[PDB]
């Protein structure tokens, strides 16, 4: 909350793939 | 505490813009457990969702993630609405996306519209 923001995703995204639906 | 509460606006929008650049065909979604429900908690809250998925397809993945048994209820809420599982996630995004560029959803074992 203090400094210039950065786009870094340190808390990573979970990627959903289409094969997760099989 | 919520994703929105943990990160300032400029950081959240910076992230969704980075996803826009790197993964233009993925919807950035925050998925969190609703307050007044004993439904199981979820280990991860940030998802990149293929833009073609339906709500029902997305829900299938979330149910697996929280290891919900097939007989138990779940409801995914967006913006104080309950979208049908036939709806396209792309359509939900376009209507309900946050100013920070994410789509925020909450899940519950209770249907508050009942």
């Amino acid at each position: 909350f203090e400094n210039v923001a950065n786009a870094g995703s340190m808390e990573q995204f979970e990627t959903i793939d289409h094969k997760d639906l099989n | 505490s919520t994703f929105k509460s943990e990160y300032p606006f400029e950081k959240r929008k910076a992230e969704s813009e980075r996803i826009a650049d790197r993964f233009p065909n993925r919807i950035p979604v925050i998925c969190e457990k609703a307050e007044k429900s004993d439904i199981p908690e979820i280990d991860k809250r940030k998802y990149l969702v293929p833009a073609d998925l339906t709500v029902g397809q997305f829900v299938y993945v979330i149910r697996k993630r929280i290891m919900l048994p097939p007989e138990k209820a779940i409801f995914i809420f967006v913006n104080d609405t309950l979208p049908p599982t036939a709806a396209l996630m792309s359509a939900i995004y376009q209507e309900h996306k946050d100013k920070d560029g994410f789509l925020y959803v909450t899940y519950s074992g209770e249907n508050t519209f009942g």
